């Protein structure tokens, strides 16, 4: 039977340690040694408690004890463990974790040195050849062990967290086993006569097809099947499938003579395609750029001046006019690298002529900036 | 705040159909997905199909009772009736074992031998009987009805002295559905169907049509006045709209057949065409039938009638033309063996029937939906 | 109780053959009375494979309910719920803080 004050004692010890560390080493060495002694006596107590309790939880004794009433005994012992031990852990772990977050090695090494002073004060007759630095390292490793136990580390889950998670897993396991006891006790309304009747039926089957039919009727179809098709091609209710246009598939011949693959396949590395596409696309871009350049007059285009225009240029100009009004600065951008500014005068009956149609619109002017 | 049939519900419906049941302990994602929409799924299945969806703590199961049982439906790992008999006897044995109780393979073999109801005793000294038992145990283990404490059953094939320690899992209780009366009062499986449809007198026709569509690869017109097909003809448009709304499938209708196609089949589904070589010859036969409409003029019911000799001649013609590209399995086998294998395959897909009396072959209109050929470059390669 | 699949069936005793040795009017009413009263009712219930009388099932359920009700006292239910809820609360605290 554990003591519900375990973590209370450890918390009081750490509380006194905090109190003194706030006073910043302005007190005797004996006080520090006593504080450390209380802290780590209680911490080792708790460490033994958690080792034993986790052994109890994991116990294969429990694992075999599920199959009996003894599990009830295990359930009572486990609930006592939770009620005395883990409840205190939950009530006190948060404050402990906070305090340990505050107290790193930095907040402690002077207190370590005064602990070392008191250690030297003790007339230890033991094999004390370990240097004072060895005592410092022992205390530092002890405190780092405590910090890891509660706060854990960026690379490992703390001891507290692992303990708590294992406890939750065990709680689920035990409750589920009680559920299972209920299930074991209730349902027993055996069907044996049905199964033997069924075996009698099956043996009477002449061949596999009949037996499968019977299985489908009795147990129910184990699955379903369907045809794969990419589209609802037909719509005609009145035509038999034979007279309709079938769906054509490419059967892969099952000889390596043509093709058969299991290991990773090859690709074509079609650089020539890409070269052709790039060259064609850039040639189109350059030719459109020239068609725009063809009408450039002293660095700008004024529609009224244009006599007859390519339809493509008309569409580009309309696109620019539309886009320009969207931007408040009336600036426009183009894929040719030309910034374009559009100014509009709207009192005019001016015709922009091309091979198709004569478009009457308000006059505009297009400046192109120096992209340099 | 109300539920709606959405992507999650469609996915759950497909998962329900394409598996016998979903286990929480092994399929937690699927179990969770199905349960969330379980209200909508129950509503839809009840209204349209009439199937009972069983949702339980440990599993979810859709009691897929077929309209007319078909060969492909049954447990496929089994190959003889004796396998089914041993499977049922093994279940009967598991009813005698408490949950998580452990029993040795020898006890199971002994109990199966004792109960086995045939006139001819079950004997373990044989090879075939032991193989049948191993297949039965493998199917049992597939449904997690029994767990394996380490051992090896495969050795039972060649070592009757083999031993194994098995554990009866909880699912054994729920495997088989419930039956209307004291089930023993029934005398033939056909009587079960007359019961399962005695509960669905309300709109029996709609549930009938939906079950036939979703379950079977196809739905064949019985005669000129088949009521199911008349129903489908009367409501083609709304049927198609509803099925598209509620699932991946898309309906097709012809003069002599109706079926659901699927455009993007997921991993767990079974579909035609597939990898098995016998399908290739099925597609080639379909094309060959398309190519001689006057010789293979389909009768009014959409069937094409051929005798075993005529079918074997057709298969010989196919082996001559496309045989160079067939799988080596068929290339090395005589005509009659190919006929038997191809006819089994076409039976599985309800493509054709073997007439019980005259041994006449009926190729159903469903075969003509798809046709296949080798790439022209290989065919010219076959000429070389 | 339908899961137990009850069913009743009257148990009857064969008319004693000596009833044939006609006795007269004064005794006929008693023979008729015996014919009427000899019939009695039984009830049988399938319970875990055995077919047992309601007394046995009542005793079995008494024992089970007495045992089963002891499995999970409410205080332990609350304790388990609290102990799990506490770790969930710590997770929520950490996520809010982050």
């Amino acid at each position: 039977s554990l003591e519900r004050s375990q973590f209370d004692r450890l918390f009081q010890a750490i509380t006194s340690l905090q109190n003194e560390l706030e006073n910043d080493l302005n007190k005797s060495a004996e006080e520090y040694m006593r504080i450390w002694e209380d802290v780590f006596r209680y911490f080792q107590t708790i460490r033994t408690s958690t080792a034993d309790y986790i052994a109890y939880i994991n116990s294969e004794q429990t694992d075999q004890r599920m199959q009996t009433e003894a599990f009830l005994v295990y359930k009572n012992q486990f609930t006592t463990y939770l009620r005395d031990f883990i409840v205190s852990l939950q009530k006190t772990s948060l404050q402990i974790q906070h305090s340990l977050s505050e107290l790193t090695l930095e907040r402690l090494q002077h207190f370590f040195q005064k602990l070392i002073e008191h250690r030297g004060a003790i007339p230890r007759l033991e094999d004390v050849s370990s240097s004072t630095n060895d005592w410092l390292t022992e205390y530092e490793e002890y405190w780092f062990s405590l910090r890891q136990w509660f706060l854990g580390s960026a690379v490992q889950q703390s001891e507290l967290d692992i303990l708590q998670w294992q406890t939750n897993e065990m709680i689920r396991r035990m409750t589920r086993y009680v559920q299972r006891i209920g299930e074991r006790q209730q349902h027993f309304r055996s069907r044996k006569k049905d199964y033997l009747q069924l075996s009698k039926w099956f043996v009477e089957c002449r061949d596999s097809e009949e037996a499968h039919k019977l299985s489908a009727v009795v147990f129910g179809s184990m699955t379903i099947q369907h045809l794969q098709l990419e589209e609802a091609t037909t719509e005609n209710l009145h035509v038999d499938t034979w007279d309709e246009a079938p769906t054509e598939l490419t059967i892969k011949p099952r000889t390596v003579r043509y093709r058969e693959k299991t290991k990773p396949g090859s690709f074509n590395s079609n650089e020539q395609k890409k070269k052709e596409q790039r060259e064609l696309y850039l040639k189109e871009r350059e030719q459109e750029k020239k068609l725009i350049e063809k009408y450039m007059t002293q660095g700008k285009i004024t529609l009224s001046a244009l006599s007859t225009v390519e339809p493509f240029i008309r569409k580009v100009l309309l696109s620019w006019i539309g886009k320009s009004m969207a931007a408040k600065n009336r600036m426009v951008k183009t894929d040719y690298g030309l910034h374009v500014k559009v100014m509009l005068d709207y009192e005019k009956t001016i015709t922009l002529q091309a091979e198709d149609g004569n478009l009457l619109m308000p006059d505009a002017t297009f400046l192109f900036e120096e992209t340099r | 705040q109300t539920q709606l049939f959405d992507e999650k519900a469609i996915q759950g419906m497909d998962i329900l159909f394409h598996h016998y049941w979903i286990l929480r302990a092994e399929q937690p994602e699927w179990y969770q997905l199905i349960r969330e929409r379980e209200k909508v799924l129950r509503r839809y299945l009840d209204e349209k199909f009439g199937l009972r969806l069983i949702v339980h703590q440990h599993f979810i199961k859709l009691e897929k009772i077929p309209v007319e049982p078909e060969g492909w439906m049954g447990i496929q790992d089994f190959q003889e009736p004796m396998d089914y008999a041993i499977f049922c006897c093994a279940l009967a044995f598991l009813e005698g074992k408490a949950v998580d109780e452990q029993f040795l393979l020898s006890e199971l073999c002994q109990e199966i031998q004792a109960d086995y109801p045939g006139d001819f005793p079950l004997d373990w000294t044989l090879y075939t009987h032991r193989k049948s038992l191993i297949r039965a145990v493998k199917v049992l283990m597939e449904f997690q009805l029994i767990r394996t404490i380490d051992g090896d059953i495969g050795r039972f094939d060649q070592n009757e002295e083999q031993e194994v320690l098995y554990e009866a899992s909880t699912y054994s209780r729920y495997f088989m559905r419930t039956y209307p009366d004291d089930f023993s009062s029934y005398q033939h499986w056909s009587e079960l169907l007359k019961e399962d449809w005695k509960l669905n007198q309300e709109d029996e026709r709609r549930k009938r049509v939906y079950r036939k569509l979703f379950f079977s690869p196809g739905l064949h017109r019985l005669d000129q006045q088949d009521p199911d097909f008349l129903y489908i003809r009367n409501y083609r448009n709304r049927l198609a709209e509803d099925i598209e709304k509620h699932s991946e499938y898309k309906l097709h209708v012809y003069k002599n057949t109706a079926f659901l196609s699927i455009a993007e089949p997921r991993q767990y589904q079974q579909v035609f065409p597939n990898s098995k070589a016998s399908t290739d010859i099925i597609l080639q036969l379909s094309k060959y039938i398309h190519g001689e409409p006057e010789r293979f003029k389909a009768n009014e019911n959409g069937e094409i009638l051929m005798t075993e000799g005529e079918f074997e001649q057709v298969v010989d013609d196919l082996r001559q033309q496309f045989g160079t590209g067939w799988a080596k399995y068929f290339r090395d086998m005589s005509t009659k063996g190919i006929r038997t294998e191809l006819l089994r395959a076409m039976k599985d897909w309800m493509m054709a029937e073997v007439d019980s009396e005259t041994s006449l072959i009926r190729i159903k209109s469903l075969t003509g939906v798809m046709t296949g050929e080798y790439p022209s470059d290989f065919q010219t390669g076959g000429t070389e | 109780l339908t899961e137990y699949r009850m069913f009743e069936y009257p148990e009857e005793t064969e008319r004693p053959e000596w009833f044939s040795k006609e006795w007269g009017e004064y005794y006929e009413p008693f023979m008729n009375e015996w014919n009427q009263l000899q019939s009695r009712r039984l009830i049988l219930m399938e319970y875990k494979g055995q077919r047992v009388s309601p007394y046995f099932v009542f005793t079995s359920l008494e024992k089970e309910l007495e045992d089963q009700k002891g499995w999970l006292d409410e205080q332990d239910r609350q304790l388990y719920e609290d102990i799990i809820v506490n770790t969930v609360g710590v997770i929520l605290r950490n996520r809010i803080k982050r």
